[PDB]
């Protein structure tokens, strides 16, 4: 009967008092996705001359 | 990857083997539990409870095993040395 | 099922202050415990043959 | 009433499941709630980089911080290039953005009851093993169905065939039936290549055996058993046969499980249990040329079939104490007897067996899930 | 069912072990191996140590 | 073997999820009794399954 | 203090709750006093300042 | 000007977009606050008798 | 702090172990009685 209910959705688990709530509700991977650089085609063709 | 072998087993294959072998083991253990129940008087062995009658059951299997235990344990404990 | 693999064992016994004073170095902090007033032996969990 | 029982029961096997092994497992430590979140760092030049942190070359404040969005127009680029003068200062500023995504976990389970009379008086021994096997097979099938349903619902790239623009508008009868065409496969390939989806396989070059064809497909497509007769008779643009069967390129290549052939840049895999929306299509009149229909509230409606493509690193399987496999089952059996009979049943002659699990999914980037909705023939 | 030591370094956690034959190199020769895992973590994997 | 008439029989077990499994031991998620014991038959509808 | 406890699991599974997600911890004791010499107990009743 | 602002109280950070918020906003000690048992004065006096 | 060990057990851990182990001993002593 002590229950968990839902810490979000505006509900409280029975253990928690009027003044408190749960400190952690989600988990964070700390690994963020990365988009790779666009590859270049025209750059290798060019030749370099000094000025 | 823990090691340098060409073929790595991974946990999924091992757990597939375990889940394949488990059904036979589960069917096997029921017989062992039944034999222990006959020995210790529980489960199917225990007599039904009736208000005006008895519920005693003398222990036969326990007795027959009781002499066998002490008959068999002794030769391993007859001397100070165990292995020859 | 093996005594060797056990992690801990707790034993309760009756003792008098002379026993603790026989070896002074081993025991510290003996002044806080009262030795003057309390004179029933009534600790429940401890089981003894003493009247 | 004297019969001789063969003592060898007739039992079927378990459905082979294809979607579950594709998943990858991410662990959820306990005591952290039941939700996972991550960050995505949006590049500088993409359209989603919306910020009020922009100063153009003239020095004024501008609405858009990214120099120019994902636009290939030459005029727009020439307009929005970052230029610098000799006495430059406070000329061009940019900004960045991060996005978060989440997934959650649910809970399932079911059980059944038996009696000791049943296990004792029955002629057929090994009843218990049969019941446990059937239960476990059902549980695995349910799990795979749930995963497939979630993947189909979460798809990002959708291509309706024919001329329709929704499930309701899908139809077979008419001037333009909604069925797969070679142009549709080419278009899906073009879209997936644009989305930078990595290719699963590699090109198969020729062999030395007589009557051997070359196939240059680089991806994997999942179809049901219903679409395969329709796919077998497609003609490419010029008119000739499109489907290439497996016996042609069995040599010089590795045939994956369940593969029936290859069309364009896709190797077709046939999934036994593929889900189809029933009655999602338009109403079916008497001009039906032979496409499947279903009975919806007294009206016949056409059927819609998924034809799914799954890209790499599209999703992971959230695992809560789920062990190595993407799912872990928890099963317990209480043998019937008086010994268990203490509170509820005074006699306790009924036992049970229950199985439960926790399932959850997280889609990291839903731009790599593709899907083509079509009708299928009878 | 409920017993738990205070110190986590003395907590008892159930572990599994696998003794069997495997073709490590894919050559068709089977060799004995041992593997130990806890939960979903494979903590040890090596060949048979005993002669 | 002899003394068994002239008839031989076998048992054929049907899985849980096939529609041939017509039984009367269903309880739905709410707790009420339901007509069909098998969760969902051979049907492959998204809506029916969900 | 005789303390009993049953964590959720197989042991707390029953016909009412086939899966088993419950628990309880309980504590109990006995008590009673016998007075041998009540003449030796002393009491004074009085009011107290605020 | 990438500002931290005040994530709690509704002022989102500059870097965060319209879909995301700061993942952590506080530190949790994990060492709670408890109170000790009340001292007993009448319990030591009593004596126990089996029956 | 009685001793110079880097980690000291403290009395709370000891009473925690005692109270954790005691329920099984209570159930066993009934049989001996």
């Amino acid at each position: 009967m002590l229950n968990y209910n839902a810490p979000t959705d505006g509900q409280k688990s029975s253990i928690d008092g009027a003044n408190s709530d749960q400190m952690q509700t989600f988990f964070w991977l700390k690994k963020a996705i990365i988009t790779a650089r666009k590859e270049q085609y025209f750059m290798p063709l060019a030749s370099v001359t000094n000025m | 990857k823990l090691t340098s072998w060409k073929n790595e087993l991974s946990l999924q294959a091992l757990k597939a083997d375990l889940d394949a072998a488990k059904p036979s083991h589960t069917a096997m253990m029921i017989k062992v539990k039944e034999w222990n129940d006959l020995m210790r008087i529980e489960g199917k062995a225990k007599p039904p409870k009736v208000k005006g009658r008895s519920q005693v059951q003398p222990k036969l299997v326990r007795r027959q095993a009781e002499w066998r235990y002490s008959a068999l344990t002794e030769p391993f404990l007859g001397s100070n040395k165990l292995f020859k | 099922g093996d005594i060797n693999k056990a992690m801990f064992a707790i034993v309760s016994f009756e003792t008098c202050k002379a026993d603790l004073l026989k070896e002074k170095d081993r025991y510290h902090n003996l002044n806080k415990i009262d030795w003057q007033s309390s004179a029933p032996v009534n600790e429940p969990d401890h089981a003894t043959t003493t009247p | 009433q004297t019969f001789f029982w063969l003592k060898k029961a007739i039992i079927t096997a378990r459905k082979e499941q294809y979607f579950m092994p594709l998943a990858s497992v991410t662990n959820m430590p306990k005591h952290y709630g039941k939700t996972i979140k991550v960050y995505e760092y949006v590049p500088l030049l993409d359209d989603r980089n919306i910020n009020d942190q922009g100063i153009d070359a003239s020095g004024a404040t501008i609405v858009n911080g990214n120099l120019y969005g994902s636009s290939k127009d030459i005029g727009n680029i020439t307009s929005k290039l970052p230029l610098l003068t000799e006495n430059g200062g406070r000329v061009n500023r940019v900004g960045f953005t991060r996005i978060a995504r989440e997934g959650s976990i649910h809970k399932f389970g079911f059980f059944y009851e038996f009696t000791q009379e049943s296990i004792d008086f029955d002629s057929d021994d090994g009843l218990m093993e049969h019941l446990s096997r059937e239960l476990m097979n059902g549980a695995t099938q349910i799990t795979e169905a749930v995963l497939q349903k979630d993947l189909l619902a979460a798809a990002g790239t959708v291509l309706y065939a024919g001329a329709a623009t929704s499930d309701a508008t899908i139809t077979g009868e008419g001037s333009t039936p909604s069925v797969v065409s070679y142009k549709n496969l080419m278009r899906l390939d073009q879209i997936l290549t644009e989305n930078r989806t990595p290719t699963q396989t590699t090109i198969i070059t020729g062999s030395r055996m007589i009557d051997t064809k070359v196939i240059g497909a680089t991806r994997v497509m999942y179809v049901g058993s219903e679409l395969v007769p329709e796919l077998k008779a497609m003609k490419d643009l010029f008119g000739n046969k499109a489907f290439i069967e497996t016996q042609h390129y069995a040599d010089a290549g590795t045939i994956m499980n369940g593969e029936v052939g290859s069309i364009d840049k896709f190797r077709i895999i046939q999934v036994p249990e593929m889900l189809h929306w029933a009655g999602a299509g338009a109403q079916a009149t008497g001009a039906n040329p032979g496409y499947r229909t279903s009975m919806v509230s007294g009206q016949e409606h056409y059927d819609v079939y998924p034809m799914l493509v799954v890209g790499d690193d599209s999703f992971t399987s959230i695992g809560f104490q789920t062990d190595g496999k993407s799912l872990k089952f928890t099963v317990m059996t209480k043998m019937p007897g008086k010994e268990t009979a203490d509170r509820n049943d005074p006699y306790g002659e009924t036992g049970f067996s229950s199985i439960k699990w926790y399932y959850g999914i997280l889609v990291k980037r839903p731009e790599r899930l593709a899907l083509i909705k079509t009708v299928a023939p009878l | 069912q409920e017993f738990q030591i205070s110190d986590p370094m003395r907590k008892r956690v159930v572990a599994y072990e696998y003794w069997g034959f495997w073709d490590i190199e894919g050559n068709g020769v089977l060799e004995p191996i041992v593997a130990t895992w806890i939960g979903s973590t494979l903590i040890r994997l090596e060949k048979n140590p005993y002669p």
